[PDB]
RNA sequence: GUGAAGAGGGAAACAACCCAGACCGCCAGCUAAGGUCCCAAAGUCAUGGUUAAGUGGGAAACGAUGUGGGAAGGCCCAGACAGCCAGGAUGUUGGCUUAGAAGCAGCCAUCAUUUAAAGAAAGCGUAAUAGCUCACUGGUCGAGUCGGCCUGCGCGGAAGA
RNA sequence: CGAUGUCGGCUCAUCACAUCCUGGGGCUGAAGUAGGUCCCAAGGGUAUGGCUGUUCGCCAUUUAAAGUGGUACGCGAGCUGGGUUUAGAACGUCGUGAGACAGUUCGGUCCCUAUCUGCCGUGGGCGCUGGAGAACUGAGGGGGGCUGCUCCUAGUACGAGA
RNA sequence: UGCUGAAAGCAUCUAAGCACGAAACUUGCCCCGAGAUGAGUUCUCCCUGACCCUUUAAGGGUCCUGAAGGAACGUUGAAGA
C-alpha cells in the first residue's frame, strides 16, 4: 500500500473515518482514491 | 515407558522377496536385572534402576558392592534411572527383556556416534581445499582466514577448530523393529544406530506425539 | 520495556517486555536491576549475597524467619 | 562421473558420432547424472546424413554406465560403458526412428513407456 | 452518553435471571441466551435493568452506553429476531445445511462443514439460501463471517455470498 | 573575550563553551559554573503553567475540529449540528437542432402550480436510461455546536550497516 | 612520510534492510494465465561457462531467486601476484637533442623462531572449608527453518477460441 | 481482514468485548550446563581415645588407633600430541 503525507482535500465526498487507531479514505465521487491519511 | 541397556554387535541385511535387501542393525539385550523401584519408602518420585551387568568378584570396590547389597552379591555396573511414564513397575516380577517391543514396534534411541580420534582439519569440518599449484603452497588444510578485518574484529563462537572430537550424545526418532527373541536375547532394527561395535546405547518405546 | 541482554556469543542479543519478565523471569527481572545501584568496588558482591528475592508467596527460610518490614 | 564435457556413445539410429555433455539438469545446485537421467548435450561430429550440424545443442537420456544399477536386492546391475539416446526438445521422444539393441529393462519399469515402444524388445 | 433517558422496559414475555456472574435472558425467540459487561454494575427490578458506575473501575462516561448497546439488540432478539444476511449469487452453487450441521457447495474440495458457536442453529428454505436461527446479536453476525469465507463476490459476475458495501461496482472486464 | 603564553573545576569525558584564575595552610565561614528521585553529596521542596508523546531522547514542502490562548462570523429556544421520520413532486411524453435520448451531449425558457419544500439540476453512476448524493422544511432529538483566520505547544510525512 | 600493500583470484566470513526468493497482505487498464506495482516480516536461501587481471560489460546456458549496499569498495606476520609498476625492447606522438609520454604492446624476485587480547581442545593447582566411590538436578548456553517435475482435485472456475 | 460496539444516541476492526491472522515471537523438537565462590540433591563405603613439653589457633614428640579408594607397577587398548 502506498505511503503519503496527507489527503489535502483531494475529494468533498469523503468522511475520513478512523478505522482501527488509523484513517481510512474511501469515496464514489472520485475513482481508485483510497488513502491511510487524513 | 522406560528404556533397555543392551550391545551392538554389528550390522547386516535381511531382505524381501523378489528383492529390496532391508539393510539391519543386529543387538543383543541380556536381561536387565533391576537394582531399586523409588516412591515405595525411597524418594517422591516414580522411577525404576534397570541395571546390566555383575562385575569380578575380586576387581568390585565396597563403595559399589553396599550400593547394589540391597538387590544382591554382584555389582551391577550401573543403575539406569528412568521415570515411569503411562505405566507401572513393582519390586517383584521377571527381569525385563525385549518383551518391552512385542506389539510396539516403533521406538527411539539414544547414544554416543563417531568415536574415531581426531578425524583431521578437513576430514571433520567438511572444509573447501586451496590450490595445489598456480603458485599457492604451505596453506591447503589449515582452518583458514579466522575473521575480518576491525569492525567486528574478533573470532566468533559456533565456527569450526581442531581438537579431540566424537563420543558425544545423539537421539534417533524415527526406527521400526523387525524381529525381537527374549529366550537367544536379540533385537533386530531397521537402519543404523550411533557408536561402533560394542556400544552400549538406550532403547525405549517412541513418545513422540 | 525491552531488558537488552548480550548472552557472550558475539552480537546475540535477547529483549524482553515487563508482561514476559513477571509470567516467567518474575525473581530475575529485580535482580538485573538492583545490582547497577549497589555500592562500587568488592563491597557490591557483599550486599548482593544479601538480596535473595522470591516469587509465589514461598521461600527456603521457614526456619530463620522472615517477619514483616512495618514503619 | 557423468558431467560437464563427458563424452557419451549413442544408441540412436542413423545419429551424432561425436556428442559432450553441458550442465546437469534436475535440481538446484544438483550434482552428477547416472541411468535415467536426461541431461543438454553438443554436437562435434555429426555423420554426412545427420540432420543436425556442429555446435548444434540437444537433451540426451543416459541408458547406460561402467557404474551401473543400483539397490535392486543389495547387489548391482553391471555394465561396462556410458550410453545415451538424444532426444527431440520440440516433439518430446528421441529423435531418431529406432534404437540400438534391447538398451536397459529400468525403461519398462515406470517412466519411459513411450520409448520401449519405439523399437527396444524389453 | 445521552441515552440513559430510554434504560428500555422488559417486555411482557421476557425474563431475566439475576447473577453476580453472567446474567441470562429468556424469550419466546431465544432461550438461553447471556449477557456479560464486567466494566459496569446492573441495578436490576421486577420490570427494569439499569447500568451505573463499579468500584474501583474508571470509566469515561462510555461503558453503561455499550452495556446498553446488548441489552438493546437482546430485548428484540429474544421475542422477533434478526434478518436473514446469508444468499449465494452463483446458479452452480448449492446449500443443504440443517440445525448444528453445515453441507454448503461453492466450488471447493469440502461441503464446509462447521461446527457453530452455542446457542446458534442454521436451516436452508431454499437451495440458495440460509437462515441462522439465534438471538445472540454478534454471534447470528460472526457466523456469518465464517460462512462467507468461501468464495468472495468479484467485480467481474459477483457469483460469491451476497453482501453490502458503499464501494461495491461491477466491472467491464474489456478485453482483447 | 579565551586557549595557543595558568591552577581549579563544571557541562558525562575536548584547549576554547560555562564559571574561575594559582604565595601557603587551617576537622573555618560564604559563594560562582553546575548539581540536589536513585546510581552519587544535597528539596521526589513550594506557586501555576503548557504539553499527553518515551515527545523530551534527529529528519521538509505539504497537511490536520491533536491541544490551549483570542477577536469577528454561520447555525441557535416563534429552537441548533449528528441520528430517527416525512420526503426531494407537479405542469412534463417540451422546445429547436439531428440519426437520437426517460434531469444529468448543444442553446432556449427557468417560469408557474404544489408543499413544511425544491432543480426537467450543483456532484457521481448509467445505454441513450436506471440507481444514488446535494440543495431545503417541519415532527422526533436539543444547548451549545462548527467553519475560516491570528498565535503558543505538541503531531504525521521517515531506512543503514 | 625515523611507512599505512592497491584493483583481481583461491580460501574463511559477517552486518545492514530501501525484501530478489521463501511465508503473507493489498491496488490494478486484477476476466483467467500473467504482468505492472506497493507494504508486514531480515528466521532461512540467493550462478556456471567462452573473451578479459577484470571490478564492469558482451554473449552462451542453467535456477527456489540469479537482491542492493556497508565493513580502510571484509579476510597478502592468510597464500597468490593476473592488473596498476621501475630496471630491458620496439611502433607511434613530442622535442634541436639527451630524454619525456595515466600513448600502446611484450616482460618483470613477495622476509618471519608468537608475549597480551580473541578462539578450539586439554592438564595441574586451588575453590565447594570431614574424607573416598557412583547416580541426579538447572542459574544459564547453542542447534534447527525446504524445493523442482507431473498427475488427480481440473481443462473445473474464468474467457470469443487459443 | 471481519463480527459486535462506544466516547461522539450517528460512524468505525478497538475503547469494553470475540473471530482470525507469517517462515518472524512463544511452546513442542536435539544437545551442553555446579569455575553455579550464586559449590543444589540421592545412595554406598571410611574415620568418634588419650598424653608429655611451651603462656601455645604456634607447634615438637609419645602411646593408642585409621582408611574407603587412588597413585605407582606393568601386560595392553577400537585410549591418546
Amino acid at each position: 500500500m502506498k505511503v503519503r503525507a496527507s489527503v489535502k482535500k483531494l475529494c468533498r465526498n469523503c468522511k475520513i473515518v478512523k478505522r482501527d487507531g488509523v484513517i481510512r479514505v474511501i469515496c464514489s465521487a472520485e475513482p481508485k482514491h483510497k488513502q491511510r491519511q487524513g | 515407558m522406560i528404556g533397555l541397556v543392551g550391545k551392538k554387535v554389528g550390522m547386516t541385511r535381511i531382505f524381501t522377496e523378489d528383492g529390496v535387501s532391508i539393510p539391519v542393525t543386529v543387538i543383543e539385550v541380556e536381561a536387565n536385572r533391576v537394582t531399586q523401584v523409588k516412591d515405595l519408602a525411597n524418594d517422591g518420585y516414580r522411577a525404576i534402576q534397570v541395571t546390566t551387568g555383575a562385575k569380578k568378584a575380586n576387581r568390585v570396590t565396597k563403595p559399589e558392592a553396599g550400593h547394589f547389597a540391597k538387590a544382591g552379591v554382584e555389582a551391577g555396573r550401573g543403575l539406569w534411572e528412568f521415570r515411569l511414564a503411562e505405566g507401572e513397575e513393582f519390586t517383584v516380577g521377571q527381569s525385563i527383556s525385549v518383551e518391552l517391543f512385542a506389539d510396539v514396534k516403533k521406538v527411539d534411541v539414544t547414544g554416543t556416534s563417531k568415536g574415531k580420534g581426531f578425524a583431521g582439519t578437513v576430514k571433520r569440518w567438511n572444509f573447501r581445499t586451496q590450490d595445489a599449484t598456480h603458485g599457492n603452497s604451505l596453506s591447503h588444510r589449515v582452518p583458514g582466514s579466522i575473521g575480518q578485518n576491525q569492525t567486528p574484529g574478533k573470532v566468533f563462537k559456533g565456527k569450526k577448530m581442531a581438537g579431540q572430537m566424537g563420543n558425544e550424545r545423539v537421539t534417533v526418532q524415527s526406527l521400526d523393529v523387525v524381529r525381537v527373541d527374549a529366550e537367544r536375547n536379540l533385537l533386530l532394527v531397521k537402519g543404523a544406530v550411533p557408536g561402533a561395535t560394542g556400544s552400549d546405547l538406550i532403547v525405549k518405546p517412541a513418545v513422540k506425539a | 520495556k525491552v531488558y537488552y541482554h548480550h548472552t557472550g556469543h558475539i552480537g546475540g542479543i535477547k529483549q524482553a517486555t515487563f508482561e514476559e519478565m513477571i509470567a516467567r523471569r518474575p525473581e530475575r527481572v529485580i535482580e538485573i536491576a538492583v545490582k547497577g545501584m549497589l555500592p562500587k568496588g568488592p563491597l557490591g558482591r557483599a550486599m548482593f549475597r544479601k538480596l535473595k528475592v522470591y516469587a509465589g508467596n514461598e521461600h527456603n527460610h521457614a526456619a530463620q524467619q522472615p517477619q514483616v518490614l512495618d514503619i | 562421473m557423468i558431467q560437464e564435457q563427458t563424452m557419451l556413445n549413442v544408441a540412436d539410429n542413423s545419429g551424432a558420432r561425436r556428442v559432450m555433455c553441458i550442465k546437469v539438469l534436475g535440481g538446484s545446485h544438483r550434482r552428477y547424472a547416472g541411468v535415467g537421467d536426461i541431461i543438454k548435450i553438443t554436437i562435434k561430429e555429426a555423420i554426412p546424413r545427420g540432420k543436425v550440424k556442429k555446435g548444434d545443442v540437444l537433451k540426451a537420456v543416459v541408458v547406460r554406465t561402467k557404474k551401473g544399477v543400483r539397490r535392486p536386492d543389495g547387489s548391482v546391475i553391471r555394465f561396462d560403458g556410458n550410453a545415451c539416446v538424444l532426444l527431440n526438445n520440440n516433439s518430446e521422444q528421441p529423435i531418431g526412428t529406432r534404437i540400438f539393441g534391447p538398451v536397459t529393462r529400468e525403461l519398462r519399469s515406470e517412466k519411459f513407456m513411450k520409448i520401449i515402444s519405439l523399437a527396444p524388445e524389453v | 452518553s445521552r441515552v440513559a433517558k430510554a434504560p428500555v422496559v422488559v417486555p411482557a414475555g421476557v425474563d431475566v435471571k439475576i447473577n453476580g456472574q453472567v446474567i441470562t435472558i429468556k424469550g419466546k425467540n431465544g432461550e438461553l441466551t447471556r449477557t456479560l459487561n464486567d466494566a459496569v454494575e446492573v441495578k436490576h427490578a421486577d420490570n427494569t435493568l439499569t447500568f451505573g458506575p463499579r468500584d474501583g473501575y474508571a470509566d469515561g462516561w462510555a461503558q453503561a452506553g455499550t452495556a446498553r448497546a446488548l441489552l438493546n439488540s437482546m430485548v428484540i432478539g429474544v421475542t422477533e429476531g434478526f434478518t436473514k444476511k446469508l444468499q449465494l449469487v452463483g446458479v452452480g452453487y448449492r446449500a443443504a445445511v440443517k440445525g448444528n450441521v453445515i453441507n454448503l457447495s461453492l466450488g471447493f474440495s469440502h461441503p464446509v462443514d462447521h461446527q457453530l458457536p452455542a446457542g446458534i442453529t442454521a436451516e436452508c428454505p431454499t437451495q440458495t439460501e440460509i437462515v441462522l436461527k439465534g438471538a445472540d446479536k454478534q454471534v447470528i453476525g460472526q457466523v456469518a463471517a465464517d460462512l462467507r469465507a468461501y468464495r468472495r463476490p468479484e467485480p467481474y459476475k459477483g457469483k460469491g455470498v451476497r453482501y453490502a458495501d458503499e464501494v461495491v461496482r461491477t466491472k467491464e472486464a474489456k478485453k482483447k
